[PDB]
RNA sequence: ACGAGACUCUGGCAUGCUAACUAGUUACGCGACCGGUCGGCGUAACUUCUUAGAGGGACAAGUGGCGUUCAGCCACCCGAGAUUGAGCAAUAACAGGUCUGUGAUGCCCUUAGAUGUCCGGGGCUGCACGCGCGCUACACUGACUGGCUCAGCGUGUGCCUACCCUACGCCGGCAGGCGCGGGUAACCCGUUGAACCCCAUUCGUGAUGGGGAUCGGGGAUUGCAAUUAUUC
């Protein structure tokens, strides 16, 4: 439960190295899509006290938030909520973690160019998707 | 380093570049018989006393 | 009784029923210890102890408010409040007392009894304030 | 820029925290932070924890001035 | 009685600058349990020094577009550091406040004087008006800079900078500008 | 001469009428409670855990205060300000659906009842629950 | 219910007030128990028009306007006496709307 | 003599006066305390508390210091007020913009081969950069759980005008379905309960919570036609 000595620098996900000096409901915004209200919600609902901080940062809690970002229906949680609902080019529904299987359903350039898609050119040349006009006025990029 | 007190008596004018300063006569209490110039700057009331570094000073003079 | 003359601050005023009850001062269902900000309590609390808390001896003062902003409502508050002491002071009792304590809240400050006429004007158009203008360009 | 402070729990929070903040006349959290090389955030947490145990004494709180003074 | 806040006493203070105290009063009858009377001092003239001098602090702490329209935060801000003074000089603030309001304030400034030339600066003194000005300004300056970014809250900034304002120490910012406005009045005579 | 309703800090009073919420347990907790937005303008999971019964507490209040009001109102209330970054913030509404999940919590126990040209009033039952809690604030240090 | 309403709304606040007060004289001629002129808050209808026709020069705007003032009159009396008391040439300007419940 | 001034609405004292049932606080119980306190409000109800009327009021009128001792200027007591803010604004004129504002108009293309015209499916909806009005910020006077609670001009169901505000039940976080109704209007939202602030929550000098500024999916209401998720 309460420990004095538990801070480790490290959380696993690839076996990569992330950063650990954040303080818990902030700790685990190293994960892409575990952060802001999600793991906020997590941390309210996971039925323990939030004072704790990242030195009493237990291995049952990462152990039990591992878990629980690995499913979202711990308490019903819908996924949606996730940055992946219903993924594209495969019929999932999750979020996949690490690197080289999720940004290569985001690479969505050259067969949008094929049916000449407006959208896959916009893409290809790293314009703006929000849809700002560009008429002169801007000051990014060559100066 | 000497300092003395300084009272206004009488507002001559308003002088500066552009309206800085107040010419102004003033009188030494200590000695309630000089009056002297200066071109005090800020707003000044006919009647306030100043701590002054200086008990000789003029300024530009017309 | 309604010996009420006003006590206004903006555009918020203060009406001060005043009868001869327990002494204490009510602000629409909350004391005057106890408002929104709860900040201005000193600045309500000035007047009686200025003149004197001694002076309330039976008095039920309540007063209704209404008007926009908090702070705006006092300063009018307090002035139906300081109104309605003068009334009664004024209504039976002596004057020798009375202007004893008018000259000593005057001195103390002006906005006891005679209203601030300040209000806020109208903006004018091509700028961006009442006074303020846009920019010029080059 | 880059973030890194004392996050581990030491001789630092108990001792020389406990030790040395209660004989200093002026308790506050950044007063704390500034004269006892110790975190404001923790700062904050550990004086309320103490508060909780009772060996202060409050004049009045605040989000960035909570007023503090010895009281035994 | 008349005590600021209800917590300082005001029977206490004094100037000493044999005839000022009509242009710096803390003891004066406009001095009111709080600093808080709206501004109305402003519109006329030499009725700027009937403030009392609370206010125009909790006004001149009080700037910079994002400060303005917030002035019961300045009535919380100057209670705190009031309190704090009162606890950190073992003191009354008062005395503090009128010792840095009659070191900090300058009377010697550097101005343009001339009407066919513009080459060179002569010396002026500086009215107690302008003085008290422009002294509150740099110690609100200081104490904007000094908890800019920094670590340091409100309240002990400002607080340290008016303590070492009032005792005359120079390490003050505000006693450094004093410093330096008396010495551009040495080298432009 | 008894307590009144407003005597006694109107903060530390919801606080009470909170206490006695959460020593009757009563009120009943849907399973759509951290799984929704619950806000437009608020930018951040509430970090308490008992935001509903401060809500119950906060709409039972208002409730004495206000007759005829019903839903609709106190979600302007629980709206604020909406910052959309680069865009200047607005006033934004809360969130509906929780002020009527909370009413609807309150809903028939004998605190809130429905009138009928619209809205909802409280019945002598609330009132008086209402009014011992003011007198338990107003006796913890008020009227002593 | 005989109390008739009168909703008389005109421009110009002297021709409404001689407008209300000889209506209220010819109900004051007859043997009538009246109300005196309630006068609702006149409507301020803004309308701020740029002046030049094409965008051009300082930014200068025109502010016309309306003042709507409305008064009513409600009398214990048969509509029918009242609309004999209006026969008495209107004042151009000032409409009226019957009101009857 | 025109202009300025004067004029008019006014901001600002109507405690005096015509006077509200679309305004409002106090003579007896409605759910509580041996006398105090409710905008579901108590039987009873007076213009003080909001609107909008007439008359009054402020004049450098009063005192003091200056002034060619005048016109005037500066201080002071009373007083609500001792410079409230704007629309009107001259003689005379421009080669300043508007023929892309107009069923007000001058030879050229336009003489029916009619730069939209019946239908209507792209167009000022482009990327390398220069101080063109402005936008959220760089933080601890603070964004931030939420506690308490205060607004004023207004705008509002209608001629080839659905669509305007918008009091509850059910559902739906997000917009929204049907109903009993409330609104030509101070009657209906409204007591614009609002909104800025009232500082009990991780916050501590950072790339996380100042800084949504830069990703892909989904419910969908006015929109046949949201292709640059234009806009919820």
């Amino acid at each position: 439960l309460v420990i004095p000595e538990k801070f480790q620098h490290i959380l696993r996900v690839l076996n990569t190295n992330i950063d650990g000096r954040r303080k818990i409901a902030f700790a685990i915004t190293a994960i892409k899509g575990v952060g802001r209200r999600y793991a906020h919600v997590v941390l309210r609902k996971a039925d323990i006290d939030l004072t704790k901080r990242a030195g009493e940062l237990t291995e049952d809690e990462v152990e039990r938030v591992i878990t629980i970002m690995q499913n979202p229906r711990q308490y019903k949680i819908p996924d949606w909520f996730l940055n992946r609902q219903k993924d594209v080019k495969d019929g999932k529904y999750s979020q996949v973690l690490a690197n080289g299987l999720d940004n290569k359903l985001r690479e969505d350039l050259e067969r949008l160019k094929k049916i000449r898609a407006h959208r896959g050119l916009r893409h290809f040349w790293g314009l703006r998707v929000r849809g700002q006009h560009t008429k002169t006025t801007g000051r990014r990029g060559r100066t | 380093q000497p300092i003395k007190l300084a009272r206004v008596t009488k507002v001559l004018g308003r002088t500066g570049s552009q309206g800085q300063c107040t010419q102004v006569r003033v009188e030494f209490m200590d000695d309630t018989s000089r009056s002297i110039i200066r071109n005090v700057k800020g707003p000044v009331r006919e009647g306030d006393v100043l701590t002054l570094l200086e008990s000789e000073r003029e300024a530009r003079r017309l | 009784q309604s010996v009420q003359v006003f006590g206004r601050k903006k555009t918020a005023t203060a009406v001060a029923h005043c009868k001869r009850g327990n002494g204490l001062i009510k602000v629409n269902g909350r004391p005057l210890e106890m408002i929104e900000p709860r900040t201005l309590q000193y600045k309500l609390l000035e007047p009686v102890l200025l003149l004197g808390k001694e002076r309330f001896a039976g008095v039920d003062i309540r007063v209704r408010v209404k008007g926009g902003g908090h702070v705006a409502q006092i300063y009018a508050i307090r002035q139906s409040i300081s109104k309605a002491l003068v009334a009664y002071y004024q209504k039976y009792v002596d004057e020798a007392s009375k202007k004893e304590i008018k000259d000593i809240l005057i001195q103390y400050d002006r906005t006891l009894l005679v209203a601030d006429p300040r209000r806020c004007e109208s903006k004018k158009f091509g700028g961006p304030g009442a006074r303020a203008r846009y920019q010029k360009s080059y | 820029d880059k973030l890194n402070n004392l996050v581990l729990f030491d001789k630092a929070t108990y001792d020389k925290l406990c030790k040395e903040v209660p004989n200093y006349k002026l308790i506050t959290p950044a007063v704390v932070s500034e004269r006892l090389k110790i975190r404001g955030s923790l700062a904050r947490a550990a004086l309320q924890e103490l508060l909780s145990k009772g060996l202060i004494k409050l004049v009045s709180k605040h989000r960035a001035q909570v007023i503090y003074t010895r009281n035994t | 009685d008349i005590k600021l806040f209800g917590k300082w006493s005001t029977d206490d203070v004094q100037i000493n600058d044999i005839s000022l105290q009509d242009y710096i009063a803390v003891k004066e009858k406009y001095a009111k349990y709080l600093p808080h009377s709206a501004g109305r001092y402003a519109a006329k003239r030499f009725r700027k020094a009937q403030c009392p001098i609370v206010e125009r602090l909790t006004n001149s702490m009080m700037m910079h577009g994002r400060n303005n329209g917030k002035k019961l935060m300045t009535v919380r801000i100057v209670k705190h550091a009031f309190e704090i003074i009162h606890l950190l000089t073992g003191e009354n603030p008062l005395q503090v406040l009128v010792n840095a309001i009659i070191n900090s304030g300058p009377r010697e400034d550097s101005t343009r004087i001339g009407r066919a030339g513009t080459v060179r600066r002569q010396a002026v003194d500086v009215s107690p008006l302008r003085r008290v000005n422009q002294a509150i300004w740099l110690l609100c300056t200081g104490a904007r800079e000094a908890a800019f970014r920094n670590i340091k809250t409100i309240a002990e900034c400002l607080a340290d900078e008016l303590i070492n304002a009032a005792k005359g120490s120079s390490n003050s910012y505000a006693i450094k500008k004093k410093d330096e406005l008396e010495r551009v009045a040495k080298s432009n005579r | 001469p008894g307590v009144t309703v407003k005597d006694v800090n109107q903060q530390e009073f919801v606080r009470a009428l909170a206490a006695f919420l959460k020593k009757s347990g009563k009120l009943k907790v849907p399973e759509w409670v951290d799984t929704v937005k619950l806000a437009k303008h608020k930018e951040l999971a509430p970090y308490d855990e008992n935001w509903f019964y401060t809500r119950a507490a906060s709409t039972a209040r208002h409730l004495y205060l206000r007759g005829g009001a019903g839903v609709g109102s106190m979600t302007k209330i629980y709206g604020g300000r909406q910052r959309n970054g680069v865009m200047p913030s607005h006033f934004s509404r809360g969130s509906k659906s929780v002020a009527r999940r909370v009413l609807q919590a309150l809903e028939g126990l004998k605190m809130v009842e429905k009138d009928q040209d619209g809205g909802r009033k409280l019945t002598p039952q609330g009132q008086r629950d209402l009014d011992r809690i003011a007198g338990q604030v107003a006796a913890a240090n008020k009227k002593h | 219910i005989h109390r008739i309403r009168i909703t008389l709304t005109s421009r110009n606040v002297k021709s409404l007030e001689k407008v209300c007060a000889d209506l209220i004289r010819g109900a004051k001629e007859k043997n009538l128990k009246v109300k005196g002129p309630v006068r609702m808050p006149t409507k301020t209808l803004r309308i701020t028009t740029r002046k030049t026709p094409c965008g051009e020069g300082s930014k200068t705007w025109d502010r016309f306007q309306m003042r709507i003032h409305k008064r009513l009159i409600d009398l214990h009396s048969p509509s029918e006496i009242v609309k004999q008391i209006t026969s008495i040439s209107i004042e151009p300007g000032v409409e009226v709307e019957v009101t009857i419940a």
